[PDB]
């Protein structure tokens, strides 16, 4: 599930609060932001970015 | 409740984006199907058989 500690957005396993920083590894894409009732804006981190920035 | 029903979809092996991208359709089908229960129970006493 996505959750917020009031400042930052995390994804957690459902049955035990363990906050993981949101990435392309723990999330999957579908479509665009128009179709969903209740979607929120946030960054999603790309683990390949610092590997490509080097 | 739209996030609970996205767990219910994940449980049956339908990927949860299928709910959020069809949420008005799924809500209107649930609301219409709840409408049919009233007509069934009102019209046909042998439903309680």
């Amino acid at each position: 599930v996505f959750v917020s500690n009031g400042t930052h957005w995390f994804v957690t396993q459902r049955n035990f609060y363990e906050p993981q920083i949101i990435t392309t590894d723990n999330t999957f894409v579908s479509g665009n932001c128009d179709v969903v009732i209740g979607i929120v804006n946030n960054t999603v981190y790309d683990p390949l970015q610092p590997e490509l920035d080097s | 409740f739209a996030m609970q029903m996205a767990y219910r979809f994940n449980g049956i092996g339908v990927t949860q984006n299928v709910l959020y991208e069809n949420q008005k359709l799924i809500a209107n089908q649930f609301n219409s199907a709840i409408g049919k229960i009233q007509d069934s129970l009102s019209s046909t006493a042998s439903a309680l058989g």
